[PDB]
């Protein structure tokens, strides 16, 4: 009984956490091009603060 | 033995070394409250004698 | 102006726990014989022969000897020249041989000079005040017969508004800065005198000297658990900084409640676990004492001038336990903590 | 603000500097002068700012109006003459020392000597619950604050008493300019008067707690949305808090 | 300790053995027998004695 | 915007059991945390440009209106997606590593239930056989019981 659930407890235990992979690295391309579409209006708001 | 006849006198000797230390504090007491009211009575002389000369 | 920096001395009480600032408000605090005018006079020795721009000393209400001790303790080190114009010091005199109403109006004199140059010039401009108790008192003694009643102990009604209009015109501006330092001199050692605890509005770093530390034999006898800082602040000073300056006062605070116990219980008859935060504690207090350079004939040792990288290095290191292996006695009057160790050894031969 | 229904706040910073700029006006315009050289109304002038305070009614609009005046005191002497004043008129004082300053506790607020006498009428349910329990523990470690030097020769319940004491008051301290939500309030709270943290080493009070308050903003968005709206905590979010501290816990150190 | 320290002037010379760091932690039966092995391995062979101490 | 949803990070994703290897794990939850939070302190959509204000406050013309007119038509290139496939990779060779205890010991789970039918048999009547008890309880060559 010990040993029937030994093989089970691997094979829920490798399918969430090779997805965790999917998803950890997918939220690091999302912050990085929020923080994209966000920089090229900071550095043109310089120019809109300067002149005046 | 000595360990019990020392541990008893710990327990008398550190009580004594309280209740002389509060009867003092009583004591010191009263003679920081005569002093303190001493102390509003005499500077509000000099101020009333320093406007009545002027 | 809104900007703050550090400007570095080389005293290792002053950079550790309660830094300067350029163009900021310094204050010296202290009873009657603790050295506020020989730390006024260390901090130009230091700071005003690297300093590019002018400087301006007023002296107010001080013995008429010692303006005859900096005319000629500034032409042996050529900051005053007697023979052509490149000097680069002013000076300002009004002692105590003068009557009360000279010594309340030569501390307007000083700042006056000093701010032509920061407003008609452009330059960076010191500016050393000492003392500035004899600005209050001089005001103090012309009160009652110009047809004022007495306030609190003594002082005029009219005390904390032509204070207040003086220390208005000492700031840094849009047009120039000023540093200032100040010595202020506390009657018959209490902070609660309506004379100097109206100050302490008006400056940034304060540095209240004591003479409960002075009898210990530690100089300079700067208070740490009361000297503060505008600028102690861990976005300014960086936060390796700033838990080392907390570090300390914390074991120095905890030293104190400690001491409570020993009056009754013993030194030995501690646990070996505050045996240790004592000897920790009794080490930070000896290793602020550093010798001065000006004080050389008082002492006969030589002037050190620590650095501010160096100055938290030395402390992280008595903290963590590194030196736990060394007597108290090889910190007094040391420089960097490189010889603390070179005295170590030198006492250990002679047994 | 209070008058046409609307909420406000105000700040004396500070009421002892107005009672010396009134003193100089006084003597000047040759006015009998009394103790500290006051003059015989100062209690009239700091009396009738305070009483402007007030909290309308419905009838009225509902307004309000809060009043926090600073006062300093010299050497720590609130028997002067205007600490006297200005203690007699408000409510509460907030009795900040210099000893818990360089102690470590920052900010550095004496519970033992402060109070307010609106009580705990002014506490949402939520936090009433947890604090009262919390008020009562942390005056219970006061009582034997003075056995912690030389104390191992004690009994149980006081060592008890004092391992919870400690790791109470790490929970209080704070840095500067970062203030928090109620929500998140009652959660620390939650995870320190139940018992969740007499095994964990007093140093690592502070760590665990920037560690634990990241965690449930992220990931347990929907219970603080549950205890601000709801206003009290209820059965159902007083046991999906305790799996949430026993889950932190478990693998924490890492 | 407080033994020898009050007898260190008068009979500095009539000393066997001194026994520190005693009282902070209560008394065992170890520490008995390690006081009295020593008291034989000394080189000193007596013939009777006594013990004082505050019953 | 897009943005994808993942699973639950609960009880298996924080123990994926290396060799004594809990640091690792403890470091894969750390990042989900902190990428998280930072998703969470800027917004999906910027602010918008106004173009209209732009002319009239900043009217000393051109030398404004022309990196007003460079910037507006740009493009912002994000980062390539080269790693996300073979770290995608070793998830897939590890999977099918993964089935061989569900390979492998389901043969050992039924040759242990089927020696638990054997072990039924051979106890039988109490005075059975001495050679059938001689399965379990064992014997050996000369001189190997000492006592
Ligand atoms: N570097 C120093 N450290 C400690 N004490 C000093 C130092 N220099 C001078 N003193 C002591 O300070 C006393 C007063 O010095 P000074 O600063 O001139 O007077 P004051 O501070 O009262 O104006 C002297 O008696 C001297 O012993
Ligand atoms: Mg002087």
């Amino acid at each position: 009984i010990d040993l029937e659930k030994s093989q089970q407890a691997l094979v829920q235990k490798r399918h969430y956490l090779f997805d965790v992979q999917r998803n950890n690295i997918a939220m690091a391309l999302e912050v990085t091009y929020r923080e994209r579409l966000h920089r090229v209006y900071k550095e043109i708001k310089n120019r809109l603060d300067y002149h005046i | 033995e000595s360990t019990t006849s020392e541990q008893s006198a710990r327990m008398t000797a550190m009580d004594n070394a309280s209740k002389n230390a509060s009867e003092m504090i009583d004591k010191l007491t009263l003679t920081f409250n005569r002093t303190r009211q001493a102390v509003i009575t005499k500077e509000l002389i000099e101020i009333i004698s320093g406007a009545a000369a002027l | 102006s809104v900007e703050q920096e550090i400007l570095v001395t080389g005293i290792k009480v002053v950079d550790l726990l309660a830094p300067y600032a350029k163009g900021g408000k310094i204050g010296l605090f202290g009873g009657a014989g603790v050295g506020k005018t020989v730390l006024i006079m260390e901090l130009i020795n230091n700071v005003a022969k690297a300093h590019g721009g002018y400087s301006v000393f007023a002296g107010v209400g001080e013995r008429t000897r010692e303006g005859n001790d900096l005319y000629h303790e500034m032409i042996e080190s050529g900051v005053i020249n007697l023979k052509d114009a490149t000097s680069k010091v002013a000076l300002v005199y009004g002692q105590m041989n003068e009557p009360p109403g000279a010594r309340a109006r030569v501390a307007l004199t000083g700042l006056t000079v000093a701010e032509y140059f920061r407003d008609q010039e452009g330059q960076d401009v010191l500016l050393f005040i000492d003392n500035i108790f004899r600005f209050t008192q001089a005001g103090s003694e012309v009160s009652a017969l110009l047809g004022r009643i007495p306030s609190a102990v003594g002082y005029q009604p009219t005390l904390a508004t032509d204070m207040g209009t003086m220390q208005e015109r000492i700031t840094t501006t849009k047009k120039g800065s000023i540093t200032s330092v100040q010595a202020i001199y506390v009657p018959a050692d209490d902070l609660t005198d309506p004379a100097p605890a109206t100050t302490f509005a008006h400056l940034d770093a304060t540095t209240v000297l004591s003479r409960a530390i002075a009898e210990l034999g530690i100089y300079p006898a700067v208070d740490p658990l009361d000297s503060t800082s505008r600028i102690m602040d861990p976005n300014i000073v960086g936060s390796e900084h700033y838990d080392v300056a907390r570090g300390v006062q914390k074991i120095l605070q905890d030293y104190k409640s400690l001491q409570d116990i020993i009056a009754i219980l013993g030194m030995d008859e501690l646990s070996e676990e505050d045996k240790l935060t004592v000897s920790r504690a009794r080490k930070i207090q000896r290793f602020l004492s550093q010798p001065f350079q000006v004080a050389e004939v008082f002492t006969g040792h030589l002037g050190k001038l620590v650095p501010l990288k160096e100055t938290i290095k030395g402390f992280q290191q008595i903290l963590a336990g590194e030196y736990d292996h060394l007597p108290e006695q090889a910190f007094y009057m040391v420089g960097p903590i490189e010889e603390a160790v070179a005295k170590a050894d030198k006492l250990a031969e002679e047994h | 603000f209070r008058d046409n229904g609307k909420h406000a706040l105000i700040i004396y910073d500070d009421l002892s500097k107005q009672a010396v700029a009134y003193r100089q006006m006084s003597l000047l315009l040759r006015r009998p002068p009394g103790r500290e050289a006051y003059p015989g109304d100062v209690f009239y002038l700091h009396s009738r700012l305070l009483e402007r305070a007030a909290k309308m009614n419905d009838a009225f609009g509902g307004g309000s109006l809060t009043a926090l005046p600073v006062i300093e005191t010299q050497a720590g002497d609130v028997s002067a003459y205007i600490p006297t004043n200005v203690i007699s008129i408000t409510d509460g004082q907030i009795f900040l020392e210099t000893e818990l300053f360089y102690k470590g506790i920052r900010p550095a607020i004496n519970v033992g000597l402060s109070v307010s006498r609106v009580g705990s009428a002014a506490q949402t349910r939520a936090m009433k619950q947890v604090a009262g329990t919390m008020k009562l523990e942390l005056a219970q470690y006061r009582e034997v604050a003075a056995f912690a030097q030389f104390g191992s020769d004690l009994d149980a319940a006081t060592q008890q008493l004092l391992s919870r004491g400690v790791r109470l008051t790490e929970l209080l301290k704070q840095g500067q300019y970062a203030p928090m939500a109620i929500e998140e309030q009652v959660a620390v709270i939650y995870a320190g008067v139940r018992g969740y943290l007499d095994k964990l080493e007093p140093s690592k009070i502070t760590k665990f707690e920037n560690a634990f308050l990241s965690h449930v903003i992220s990931q347990h968005q929907a219970l603080l949305g549950k205890i601000r709206a709801d206003g009290k905590i209820s059965e159902e979010t007083d046991a999906k808090l305790k799996e949430i501290v026993t889950n932190f816990l478990a693998g924490f150190e890492a | 300790d407080k033994i020898r320290g009050i007898l260190h002037r008068t009979h500095s010379d009539q000393f066997l053995v001194t026994f520190k760091e005693v009282g902070r932690k209560p008394p065992t039966f170890g520490d008995a027998s390690v006081i009295a092995l020593e008291l034989l391995n000394s080189g000193y062979e007596f013939d009777e004695g006594s013990i004082i101490f505050n019953r | 915007r897009k943005l994808a949803l993942k699973a639950i990070d609960w009880v298996a994703f924080g123990e994926i059991i290396p060799r004594n290897q809990k640091a690792i794990a403890n470091s894969l939850k750390s990042w989900n945390e902190t990428l998280s939070t930072r998703l969470a302190a800027l917004p999906e959509k910027p602010p918008a440009i106004d173009w209209a204000y732009y002319k009239a406050t900043v009217a000393k013309a051109g030398l404004v209106d022309d990196f007003e007119k460079k910037f507006n038509a740009l493009k912002v290139p994000v980062p390539e997606d080269k790693y996300t496939a073979l770290v995608d990779a070793e998830e897939q060779e590890d999977v099918k590593r993964c089935a061989e205890f569900l390979s492998l010991s389901k043969a050992r789970i039924e040759a242990y239930e089927k020696e638990l039918e054997k072990m039924k048999n051979i106890i039988p009547f109490d005075q059975m056989t001495i050679e059938d008890l001689n399965e379990v309880f064992p014997e050996t060559k000369l001189d190997k019981k000492k006592y």
